[PDB]
């Protein structure tokens, strides 16, 4: 609940709540009841939307991608990184550092591809996301042994019903998950530069384990991102600029912001 | 073992929980934590500055 | 002892006496008050004129007719510029303010009629284009009173009010007004109407020149008649009281 | 896993239905409630206010006042009738459009008693005397005021109070009525007459205009809610 | 439950409750028991139709659009508005103020459209609904990143089961939803009349997420409102007259009622 | 507060009104009663309509002219052809009952005149 | 529970238990021990089949009906009336007078129609049920706005899933619900005689929402009536005859049963 | 969400089974009962009362 | 508020019910009322008629 | 944290609700609240109307 | 087999919901807290500090 004002009448007086010094690098703790005369409000408005857990626990589409169920790309691999979408990465980089649980949620959809084959008459599509921590065997074909996972999490899926949902705990050798450093991998100060230096999360595969048709079908996954429990700290400012790259801070340097025609207009 | 909390609902009801599995990563999220404290930013410095008070004497 | 029909009211430096009148109506059942704190949202210090503004307006006097099909005011705009009440609210951001008004006729035992007085909360009047909206000058005639119509307004290009009077301006049917805070002015018994409004709202407050609150309407659904020798000129006439008028957010005078 | 089993009327859209749903906007501050005269708890508050009715809803008459004047001057004569309609609160033309009649169009069944209110809109100086009438079905409408008489009548006085109440009491073989027309639930008739005459002076005007207000009693209740067969459109409007 | 009646007998009195005075404004609170004679009634019939919750709390459809698969229109719009279907505007109009939560229900179908095209074997549809809040951005096309939804609410349908369904809150910057506005939106006087000066509900968007075969499909959405925890003021006349359009009480002038032979006849 | 000009008068399903006037007479002092049993003669069990027969039938009008000698109506007869008091008394063979007449002429005033209305017993012409 | 016999043994008196008199209309309420000696039997049989309520609670089609998702016949509409099937309204008639609660349940099944289009490639199809009470506006179309629902019940149901199903409280202006109607609607002794002169029970109609295809489909609603909470009175003998219509009680005059060869045949 | 799992016998139609289903007209007020003669709880209240037994149904 | 009651079986257990919607109309059959009474058909006469007794005396 | 109310049945039975979600704008309608009070608009006048009395004396 | 019934609003995915799911990662020991300054509990903390206005933004 935000504070009431209290109603406050006329003064003359040798105190001064208007008059500060901003080059102590504190903000003047100043009601409107300093600088005029008020009445007594008795407010009701809540601050519950504005916090951090409300501010990030939305689902977010950090990104997507295609296989076939015929041809060359018969499967989908994704190093696992939000920094690919612009929305929830530019949330996130408000703070320097935090540390959540994830809920992660797929939306797995097919399409019927052009072609002259005839006769086509398809069964339901099932698909197989597998995910392999780093250090794991890597899936180099479709129909390999890795795609057993008798130790790698995996999720089976039928098309045609609720789409599949897991819980990821907070997985980091650290104490928080790090959105910005400012160093290099080696200790010889060359090499890589920057947070790609910490991105040692796993990678994720997808698949179809049955072809369905033996028309072509093509089949998109889309990754959804929700972060749970989250703690933040040491607030920066908001990014500005438009990004670039996914493993980088690199930018073209913009206009602090957009103009108007004087000092004097009150009009953009 | 269910957990009975109040809901969210104007001013000027409660509702029933239950935790299903033995892992704390999936229960639902932390809604209801309205605690604020702005000190750590708003007025940092070392010294209490009074509001009423010359800031530099 | 005392009867049902005298009654005067004070207010300011203003009395109004009444030897014929019918019970006073009171809103809704509410008696217009002032702000509450624990309903109030703009945060400085408002100015109370009160007698300056709580006292009886008189406006001009229309004449009834046996062919007039009825008037209507936009309350707020009506003393836009009559004393401090209009001065105030020009002044001023946000205002706040009740009414009562006070309608009378007068006339023999040998004249007949009948006037259905209604103060309406928020009377959105069409337009007689479907394709635009409404006039200012069309809907608000200030320091007058706005007339309806008998005949349907014709169609065009234009901003004229559908002044129909059967359909009262609103699209609706006139002989559901009742269902208003409403009094009836029966030559035969009654003499004045009194209406006690208090503030209907959905703000705590409102600025005072670009929304009007309620609207007056005056109606005679039994036409006036007489007999060759009585009385041909019979004048109405309205008196406005603000009650409870608070006024918020002093500026520059003006209306832009 | 809880064994389960799906019944007959699962995955189905019944509009009348009362579940609880997930929220799209989760932990949203709704604005404080303030004071606002004039708190609608039931329709029947509304019901229950007069509303004046169009009783010469004759020819062009209904695109002017004239609908709702009836008009009374005075007769070389003794018991002719004034007006006359039936009881049919929601499917007549004098009473389907009426603040009454329009709430009882989105319902199927009524009960309860009516409220008549009469006034009297002449002079001063004119003075007469009416019979207010109704009249249960069984037989037809009464033709003369000696087949009035026998049914449930007021006799009205017009003088200083200018305002006479005919009540119509619940007098039927089942506890609900309906709203549309049905022979099996037919209301009644009421009718008004020349009690005596309407006497003036000279300088004076010897015509004469009544009103009418229809109202519930107490008693009144409505059931089946449906669509109301008045409002209408042909596409989306814009 | 209603009043019971009570029984009377027969009087000669000075009393006068036939006898009123309508001028006054007030309705007459007159019992059958006062102009006749009657017996005791034991009443049992409930008021409990005639409630604004249960009058008003009932799914109505208040818009349907349509938007393919292919083509041109790939997606649909609709600035949230009630005013367009006739039925639920008449019912709340009924009130010059409400306050109520809202349900939406949204019923989605698709229709296989004329073509020339052969081979078509169509795999499920799965359907987007995106909501945005007044201020926020706008998807220009069908594949732009506006569909990430970081922050906007939305809701992912697959065709074939039970329809989607949300619950909204009393969402007013005011304290109540103004059925009618007797002013302008500038203080000039001038320029937008009406209610539509108060009508800045946001926008909602719809699309497939994939396109599920090679030939057209058409999907059409219809949207359900239904109001719960009502409260209402100032009741109004209902409105008689033929709407004409969704921003303004503009009307055509019509008869009082309907007519009939003369004034003692009982028939329509 | 009430005036003594208005009285209201409640039988069966009527209701009279009146705004103008004067104190109702009642008979010699006596308010019409039943019959009792230390009064009666005939043995067997009676019946009493009430509320079918104890109502208020209107008559036709006469006109009051310049120049009219007066009228007289036999109370028996007059209603013995209205409604279920005329069938009570034509399917039985003894009555009793007692009545409330009430006689309304209404006009200006400008108008003049004087109308003596009584209640003669047996009376024999 | 039915009740014990008692064990009786030989008598010489001047009782006569079997010698009665049927004139009186009372039916002799004499046990097996009172003409012959019996054992004592403990009977454990119960009358739990015999209840109204369990001889009555059983679903029945009352009514089918077709239509199309092209062509003429678009929706299809029902005067709701029990008397159209054979063995639920010989069932009800046992008794003059009813009181029951309602359950329904639609079973909805499409079909494709022969015809000479190619490439018919369908989607789910999505009806509508809607009931009018007696007064309301009725469907002239199947595109009409009446389809709004916006006060009267309706259910949207997708083909493939469980059928649809609601719970109808006891409506009626009376006391009971009358099998039988000796009577007119008008006072004067003509017009609509019989049991049609009480029927005001409203109307159901049904259609497509969407069209699925583009060849032709039927689909076909079947009714399903249970009466719950039942009371009865006044039992009554049962039909014999063969049903005629459904408005009336007509019949062809049939004999009392069927033969045999003589008085003293044990054979049909 | 509450791990569940359906059974043989889903999304079927008995019509000798007994239920809760949605109302189709909630919060609707039902016509008070009143005292009829001759209320009959049980099917064998009938098939206890005499009836003519036709012995003679030979021929016509 | 749950309910308790008996089940069907047979001669020579209990069942859980909980009430979900609030219109009575909406609960299952009244399968158990096993109440009966004949004497309003079989002996409607005015003057009792004793079994072992001759019914015109 | 059942809450146990009373159902709709007729004249002349309990339900059991419980709340799932933490947003009191997801809780089924408030179907049962059979209050009214027509006095603010039958009768707004300021002084009071004895209905057996005149009504102007 | 415990008879339920399924409502409008099955295997939707709207995302702003509050649900529970099983987790990918059982029984996974999660690295112990440390205390770093500067922890932020609403958004309302750092809008009420101080930032400068650029007020003359007019052409480059
Ligand atoms: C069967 C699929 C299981 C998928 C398991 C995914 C586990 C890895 C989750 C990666 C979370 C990355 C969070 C980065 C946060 C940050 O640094 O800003
Ligand atoms: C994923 C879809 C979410 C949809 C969210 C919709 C939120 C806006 C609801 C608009 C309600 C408008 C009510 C108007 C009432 C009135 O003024 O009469
Ligand atoms: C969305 C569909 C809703 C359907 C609602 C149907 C309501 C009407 C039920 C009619 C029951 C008729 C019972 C007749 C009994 C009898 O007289 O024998």
């Amino acid at each position: 609940r935000v504070a009431d004002t209290v109603g406050t009448g006329p003064t003359n007086s040798e105190a001064i709540p208007a008059l500060t010094a901003a080059e102590t690098g504190h903000t003047s703790q100043v009601v409107p009841g300093d600088t005029m005369q008020t009445r007594h409000v008795k407010n009701y408005h809540s601050r519950s939307e504005s916090t951090i857990e409300n501010f990030l626990c939305r689902s977010a589409c950090v990104y997507f991608t295609e296989y076939e169920n015929s041809g060359a790309k018969r499967y989908a691999e994704w190093v696992l990184t939000p920094r690919q979408a612009a929305q929830l990465r530019r949330k996130l980089e408000f703070f320097t550092y935090v540390r959540f649980d994830l809920e992660l949620t797929f939306v797995i959809t097919s399409t019927q591809q052009p072609s002259t084959t005839q006769n086509q008459d398809a069964q339901i599509l099932t698909h197989q996301i597998m995910y392999v921590p780093p250090g794991g065997p890597v899936p180099d074909k479709v129909d390999s042994y890795v795609w057993q996972t008798s130790t790698n999490p995996s999720v089976f899926w039928t098309e045609g019903n609720a789409p599949p949902r897991m819980s990821i705990p907070f997985l980091s050798i650290g104490n928080a998950y790090s959105n910005f450093y400012d160093g290099w991998s080696e200790f010889s100060r060359n090499g890589v530069y920057g947070i790609n230096t910490l991105n040692n999360m796993g990678t994720l595969y997808a698949r179809h384990v049955n072809a369905g048709s033996t028309g072509p079908i093509k089949s998109t996954i889309r990754i959804y991102f929700k972060p749970k429990h989250v703690k933040a700290w040491i607030p920066r400012p908001p990014r500005l600029c438009q990004y670039e790259k996914a493993k980088n801070v690199n930018f073209q340097p913009s206009g602090v912001t957009t103009t108007r025609q004087s000092i004097t207009t009150m009009t953009n | 073992g269910a957990q009975v909390s109040t809901q969210k609902t104007g001013a000027h009801i409660h509702y029933t929980n239950i935790n299903y599995y033995k892992d704390a990563a999936s229960n639902s999220a932390n809604r209801q934590d309205f605690t604020q404290d702005p000190g750590k930013f708003t007025e940092p410095v070392k010294d209490i500055m009074i509001k009423s008070l010359p800031a530099l004497n | 002892g005392y009867s049902d029909r005298a009654r005067s009211i004070t207010l300011g430096n203003s009395t109004i006496t009444t030897q014929e009148c019918a019970n006073v109506v009171v809103g809704y059942g509410v008696w217009p008050d002032y702000l509450k704190d624990s309903e109030a949202t703009a945060e400085d210090q408002p100015t109370q004129p009160d007698v300056a503004t709580c006292r009886f307006y008189t406006l001009d006097s229309v004449q009834w007719q046996k062919t007039s099909p009825g008037w209507w005011w936009k309350l707020p705009d009506a003393l836009s510029n009559l004393g401090l009440f209009g001065q105030n609210m020009q002044y001023h951001y946000l205002g706040r303010t009740g009414y009562t008004v006070h309608v009378q006729c007068n006339a023999s035992k040998f004249h007949q009629g009948c006037l259905l007085v209604v103060c309406v909360p928020e009377a959105e009047m069409g337009c007689a284009t479907l394709d635009n909206t409404p006039s200012s000058a069309e809907l608000l005639g200030g320091d007058s009173a706005k007339e309806f119509a008998d005949k349907p307004v014709a169609s065009g290009s234009n901003k004229l009010v559908q002044r129909v009077v059967y359909n009262a301006g609103m699209g609706v049917g006139v002989g559901n007004l009742t269902i208003f805070p409403h009094q009836w002015i029966n030559l035969r018994t009654n003499n004045s109407a009194t209406i006690v409004m208090p503030y209907t709202n959905s703000v705590p407050m409102d600025n005072m020149f670009r929304h009007n609150n309620v609207t007056l309407m005056v109606i005679p659904f039994v036409p006036l008649d007489y007999c060759p020798g009585s009385t041909t000129y019979v004048p109405i006439t309205v008196t406005i009281a603000p009650m409870c008028a608070e006024y918020n957010g002093l500026r520059l005078a003006g209306h832009q | 896993g809880l064994p389960t089993m799906n019944t007959p009327g699962s995955c189905q859209f019944l509009t009348s239905d009362d579940f609880q749903s997930p929220s799209a906007m989760p932990q949203y501050d709704v604005t404080p409630e303030m004071r606002i005269p004039g708190e609608v708890k039931n329709l029947m508050e509304i019901a229950e206010v007069d509303s004046v009715v169009p009783v010469q809803n004759v020819g062009e008459k209904v695109n002017s006042m004239e609908a709702y004047q009836i008009p009374v001057r005075s007769n070389e004569g003794s018991g002719t009738q004034v007006f006359g309609f039936p009881l049919q609160p929601g499917y007549s033309s004098v009473f389907s459009r009426t603040l009454l009649g329009e709430i009882l169009n989105y319902y199927t069944h009524w009960s309860g008693s009516i409220k008549l209110t009469f006034m009297f809109c002449g002079s001063a100086m004119a003075t007469g005397k009416f019979l207010l009438a109704y009249s249960p079905p069984g037989a037809g409408a009464p033709t003369k005021r000696v087949d009035a008489m026998l049914g449930t009548h007021v006799v009205w006085d017009v003088g200083l109070q200018s305002s006479c109440v005919l009540c119509i009491p619940w007098i039927s073989q089942t506890h609900y009525r309906y709203v549309t027309s049905d022979e099996y639930t037919a209301g009644g008739f009421i009718t008004c007459w020349y009690q005596t005459n309407i006497v003036v002076p000279a300088d004076a005007q010897s015509s004469c205009y009544i009103m009418c207000f229809v109202s519930a009693c107490n008693d009144f209740s409505v059931r089946l809610l449906k669509d109301t067969p008045f409002i209408s459109q042909q596409n989306f409007f814009q």
